[PDB]
């Protein structure tokens, strides 16, 4: 039964770490979207 | 129709009896020119002007 607690915990860091990489791509994705629509290079 | 002994314009070219006397204004007297700014105006849109 520990072991399958142990297992249990690594899959929560799992899921927890894909979930912060994903935000962090959609951010850098909006960034890119937003730069090559913006006005910014003309200021 | 004719000059001779010279050059001159060939074409026809409408002209005005107005107040001050006949009046001319050929197109053929218009040339490329100009004088250039480095300024710029304002289009009383600021939007606009930071599109540019």
């Amino acid at each position: 039964l520990e072991a399958e607690l142990q297992a249990e915990e690594i899959a929560l860091k799992a899921l927890v770490e894909s979930e912060s990489a994903h935000e962090r791509q959609r951010l850098a994705d909006a960034d890119t979207l937003a730069r090559s629509r913006g006005n910014e290079r003309f200021a | 129709v004719k000059y001779r002994g010279t050059a001159h314009g060939t074409n026809e070219y409408p002209f005005l009896i107005d107040t001050d006397g006949f009046s001319v204004l050929p197109v053929s007297a218009l040339g490329l020119l100009h004088q250039v700014h480095e300024e710029r105006i304002a289009s009383g849109v600021p939007d606009l002007d930071a599109m540019m």
